[PDB]
C-alpha cells in the first residue's frame, strides 16, 4: 500500500537473540514515512517482530547476519 | 555474502547475552 504509510515498524521489540535465531533482516532508515530508524526482522523460531537499532544485541544478530 | 568497503579491523562472532527472545510485543502495519 502506498497511500498513507507509516513507519515500518512503528516501535521495537527488545528481545535478544541469536543470528541461527534470525532468519530475515531488513533495516528501514527513516523515511518519508517516519523519520526514524527501524529494524525489521523474522526469527525462524521466533517469529517476525520489530527491532531496536540501538541496541547491542541486534548490532552483532544484525552484523553477523548481513 | 556482501562485497565493497574498505578499511576496518576486529570484529565478528555471534550472539551476545542477558534476555533472550520470542515472548511477545513488537507490532506495526
Amino acid at each position: 500500500s502506498a497511500k498513507e504509510l507509516r513507519c515500518q515498524c512503528i516501535k521495537t521489540y527488545s528481545k535478544p537473540f541469536h543470528p541461527k535465531f534470525i532468519k530475515e533482516l531488513r533495516v528501514i532508515e527513516s523515511g518519508p514515512h517516519c523519520a526514524n530508524t527501524e529494524i525489521i526482522v523474522k526469527l525462524s523460531d521466533g517469529r517476525e517482530l520489530c527491532l531496536d537499532p540501538k541496541e547491542n544485541w541486534v548490532q552483532r544478530v544484525v552484523e553477523k547476519f548481513l | 555474502m556482501s562485497n565493497i568497503t574498505d578499511p576496518q579491523m576486529w570484529d565478528f562472532d555471534d550472539l551476545n547475552f542477558t534476555g533472550m527472545p520470542p515472548a511477545d510485543e513488537d507490532y506495526s502495519p
